[PDB]
């Protein structure tokens, strides 16, 4: 059996020792067997089969990605969401327009927001240091 | 004995205290306003069996005699430092603090834990109250301070989820 | 004064004091969670990393534009930035040392162009007047790659298209959890690494379709990688910063409820005294 | 005056006041009723005093002694109120009784670090003696911070420095513990008088690493460390 | 006297109801203030637009107020009290906009304010 | 208290405000004045309804005058115009 | 006699300029000393650092105080001290260090002990 790992560029996928997998490469699709010669190419949007040793098989989603293979691992770069030129280039576009026009988008962490207005509000108009004599 | 306002009795004293002009002390109370109570809720004794016998002359015997005592103050706007609420607080054995934003939330009675607190303790507990509830005070008052603390702390961990959730029920 | 008034203000200092002590116990949860979210971005960039070292600069070598080094007309800069104040001197540090080298460079005539991570740097370089062509804002606590893709994919498309000959990303640099150094790093062209494959003669790859095909798009997620990567320590940076922030707070309040009390112990004796002279001294 | 009759014989007397605010107040009662005029927080005006022809009997002559331990009420948690502010100019010693040293189990619950007095000076008790309450001082008042670091960054962030302060301050915190002939009651251990060259041996000895090589519940409750390193030998 | 015993499970009910809906507002107005409107959830949008159409129908033109505003004044009978704050509670009013309640009177007279503006 | 118990009204000047610049130095929300609109020509008592009510959304948003950079932008207009009036 | 009519509208300016930003800095000082000055927005980082400056440069040696400080006594004409301020207010000053200000007379003699340090 060989070492597969699949990682995407945010966490982990897999790891754990595999008989074979069968992965649907670029080029074509291709299937990989303990000590296969190394190789390296990209693959396209779509499941990946593996057989962890005792056979037993699973199935896993992938957005794209590059297989590297060596002798005794095989390492699957996944990334997290469709990749391509019309795509990426929409990313792109927005991004501009979102610089371009000043358009500021809040964040979603409702607990700072709490405790900011809390505080706020706490700390007004409390005009202490008139009245605790602190000199500053 | 239930007294209903010893603040409304500390009150009437002064009173009748300046129409006698007698010189006054903090807060226009006559100088022994703490007199006032102290001779009073100490009358609220427990007397053994030897007082008993020589006061009512051999008629009881086995018998020792008791008076509770439950005086009743109020505080304004939750202020236990005062004059006359913290003279109290001196002579009485413990005290029982009901908390308005407790009760306000329909937490009712709203007993205060942490600040209220009985100073005879379990020896006059029934033994069976003394082994199931050994616990429950400290307990809520942690998960009120803990629950104050989750205001802000959204995702807890499954520890104090399930310190908060259980205090929670039995609050 | 009048010893109401301010029982009336330390009831409040002690209020502060308790958001305070919870909102370090809020960063300090958040720190270890962004650092466990941290170290799990470590493998793909190694593996990534070794992968181009060999292909690239190992027993061959291809001409491709990210590795060797153009002259400098312009520099591109990626700065990465929080979301929520109270993270203490972090951001403006950082601000000040970017400021510091992008006016070194344009001494020497050449401009400077920035890209911005969070609305803190959006804000601060807006007033300033730095130059941004493209931002992304709103992460929060939960940054991710599909959000990133656009800035970056902006400057390395500005960078072989030829209108950029440098690129930074400037960022804070989390080391311990009491200090978090702002550190500028260069990721184009591509910093060169050691470990050359010297030990990797023994093999080559079957590549597919082509090599020059693959490295193009490999150095592409590696410098996406990196990237993501400075989000997420600058993000564990943030918390280690807030939690100390609000440590320090908490010990202000409570320092300062010390001067409250002696100032309403004062009013109150003062209160007494004056209301009790009124009384005897009036009459008769 | 009691306890003078019994200096006169000779002897050295311990004197205990069950609470001197309460003597205080019963002054200021008494004057209000001679319709003397109030002073400065609506105390008598003769309030300094009285506290001070009964302070000033509890004293050593060459006969004898009184010693004097008082129980002391501060009102409105003010340090400054005519009342303790009179009080305080008398004291010579302060021990401190913490509610959380004795949930903590150790007895007696005295406070080692609000607790004060005033003859803790190198002319008077000798610079052993001094230096040594002062170690174990710092020594507990690091470790007030360190525990509240470990509070919320966990154990594993202190130095390797800071742990074995850590781990001796548990043990000087446990050796202040002690077994009273009075409590034998409670807890059956018979109780241990430990003069003071004993203690002021122990302290020197923990604050410098010397029984580092022994657990901290050997410490804890024991008596003298001569007694202490006995213990451990059989955990 | 506001007590299940006196006034009715009902009336109790809709009162303990408006104050809660306006308790949940007083918790969400600095949430919106710093994170603006479009983060809450679309309940909680709910508890906002709910507490602010209370919020107005709590308001009411006095006889003798007609003085001051020019208005003329309204009464409300508890019926008609109890059954429009329990409608508004209870969404039957989701479609009407704010300042259809504001000075308005009885509920009946909201609706008939809203075909107007 | 026994002035503020007797007159129809009051205005409240402040020292903080005066030190601030803002002269003349009345305290809106503060100051009163009980016969209110009836006392005015109807063009003022017909703008000057939008003024308090400015001023009111203002002073309950004051406290984030602070933390401004942080408001989202519908408070922050509400914040400027409250600036602005005052 | 702090008059625009009385004084000139210059002095009374400059006056006024100066009250307004050290009250701007006594609001300051309560989130200064519970927050620490890093929260300060990045406008009025600058008021504090002026304010700092301006409550310096109101210091001044008297003759009558060599005796307590050796340092010799300044005679500081009006002219010239409305036209410090003005260069304080103005930001024109606004790169020396707080110190430069300290016991100096015109605004041209901390400009020179800028010089020292």
């Amino acid at each position: 059996t060989y070492h597969l790992d699949v990682v995407s560029a945010e966490q982990q996928m897999f790891s754990g020792l595999v008989e074979k997998i069968q992965v649907t490469g670029s080029e074509g699709e291709l299937g990989i067997y303990p000590g296969h010669a190394p190789l390296l190419t990209a693959i396209k949007p779509g499941m990946i089969r593996i057989v962890k040793q005792h056979g037993h098989e699973e199935f896993i989603y992938l957005s794209g990605g590059i297989l590297e293979v060596q002798p005794g691992n095989v390492t699957v770069l996944a990334d997290t969401a469709i990749r391509g030129q019309d795509l990426d280039e929409a990313r792109a576009m927005e991004a501009k327009r979102k610089a371009e026009e000043h358009i500021s988008s809040s964040h979603g962490d409702v607990d700072y927001a709490q405790a900011s207005a809390e505080l706020a509000k706490a700390i007004a108009q409390l005009r202490v240091i008139e009245l605790t004599k602190k000199a500053m | 004995i239930i007294y209903d306002d010893l603040s409304k009795q500390a009150v009437a004293y002064r009173q009748i205290s300046l129409l006698l002009r007698r010189p006054p002390g903090r807060e226009a109370f006559p100088g022994d306003v703490f007199y006032l109570h102290s001779r009073l809720l100490e009358r609220a004794a427990r007397v053994n069996a030897e007082y008993v016998e020589a006061f009512t002359k051999g008629e009881v015997k086995g018998k020792t005699g008791s008076l509770t005592a439950l005086p009743i103050i109020e505080t304004q706007a939750g202020d236990v430092s005062a004059f006359v609420p913290t003279n109290v607080i001196s002579i009485t054995d413990g005290q029982i603090f009901l908390e308005t934003n407790l009760f306000n939330a329909g937490i009712r009675p709203a007993v205060n834990p942490g600040i209220s607190v009985s100073r005879v303790g379990g020896a006059a507990q029934t033994k069976i109250m003394k082994k199931l509830s050994g616990g429950i005070r400290t307990a809520l008052a942690q998960y009120r301070e803990l629950a104050a603390f989750s205001q802000f702390a959204s995702d807890l961990d499954d520890a104090t989820r399930k310190q908060l959730d259980h205090g929670q029920k039995v609050t | 004064a009048g010893a109401k008034d301010i029982r009336s203000k330390i009831a409040s200092v002690q209020n502060t004091q308790k958001i305070t002590k919870a909102m370090e116990m809020v960063a300090a949860s958040k720190m270890r969670k962004s650092q466990d979210r941290m170290a799990a971005s470590r493998p793909y960039a190694e593996t990534m990393r070794k992968v181009i070292g060999h292909l690239a600069h190992g027993n061959l070598e291809y001409k491709h534009p990210y590795l060797e080094d153009r002259d400098v007309k312009r520099v591109g800069y990626l700065v990465v930035s929080t979301d929520r104040g109270l993270a203490g001197g972090l951001n403006i540090n950082l601000f000040k040392k970017l400021l510091a080298e992008m006016k070194t460079w344009t001494d020497k005539g050449v401009q400077a162009d920035l890209a911005m991570i969070g609305s803190k740097g959006v804000s601060f370089f807006n007033s300033v007047g730095g130059n941004v062509v493209a931002q992304v804002t709103g992460m929060g606590d939960n940054p991710s790659l599909s959000e990133l893709i656009g800035p970056v994919k902006v400057m390395l498309q500005a960078y072989d298209e030829g209108r950029l000959d440098k690129l930074y990303i400037v960022s804070n640099k989390f080391i311990n959890t009491m200090s978090q150094v702002p550190t500028i790093s260069q990721l184009l062209p591509l910093p060169a690494s050691d470990d050359d494959d010297l030990k990797h003669k023994s093999w080559d790859y079957l590549y597919e379709p082509d090599p020059k095909a693959l490295l193009d798009t490999l150095l592409r997620r590696y410098v996406e990688s990196q990237v993501y990567q400075g989000v997420v320590e600058n993000l564990a940076s943030e918390q280690a910063a807030r939690m100390v922030a609000m440590k320090a707070a908490t010990d202000n309040g409570g320092s300062l409820i010390k001067e409250l009390q002696l100032v309403y112990n004062k009013a109150r004796q003062a209160s007494i005294t004056q209301e009790l002279t009124e009384i005897v001294s009036g009459a008769a | 005056t009691m306890a003078e009759k019994f200096r006169d014989e000779g002897r050295d007397v311990l004197l205990f006041v069950d609470n001197i605010y309460r003597y205080t107040l019963a002054g200021t009662e008494v004057s209000a009723l001679l319709g003397r005029m109030p002073s400065a927080v609506g105390y008598q005006p003769t309030l300094a005093e009285e506290m001070g022809v009964l302070q000033e009997r509890i004293t050593s002559t060459k006969t004898g002694s009184i010693t004097s331990v008082q129980a002391v009420y501060v009102p409105a948690d003010d340090l400054t109120d005519p009342s303790p502010a009179t009080t305080f100019a008398h004291l010579d010693a302060t021990v401190v009784l913490s509610r959380q040293i004795a949930s903590l189990g150790i007895y007696p619950a005295v406070d080692p670090l609000d607790s004060t007095s005033r003859q803790l000076d190198p002319l008077v008790v000798g610079q052993e003696h001094y230096d040594t309450a002062r170690g174990v001082q710092s020594i507990l008042q690091r470790y007030q911070e360190l525990k509240d670091i470990i509070a919320i960054l966990g154990m594993d962030e202190l130095s390797e420095e800071d742990k074995l302060v850590v781990a001796r301050a548990r043990k000087i915190q446990r050796f202040l513990s002690q077994p009273f002939f009075v409590a034998e009651v409670f807890t059956g251990s018979p109780g241990k008088y430990v003069s003071l060259k004993d203690t002021i041996r122990g302290f020197k000895g923990i604050m410098e690493g010397e029984y580092d090589h022994l657990p901290e519940q050997a410490f804890y409750m024991v008596g003298s460390i001569e007694e202490a390193v006995e213990k451990a030998k059989k955990l």
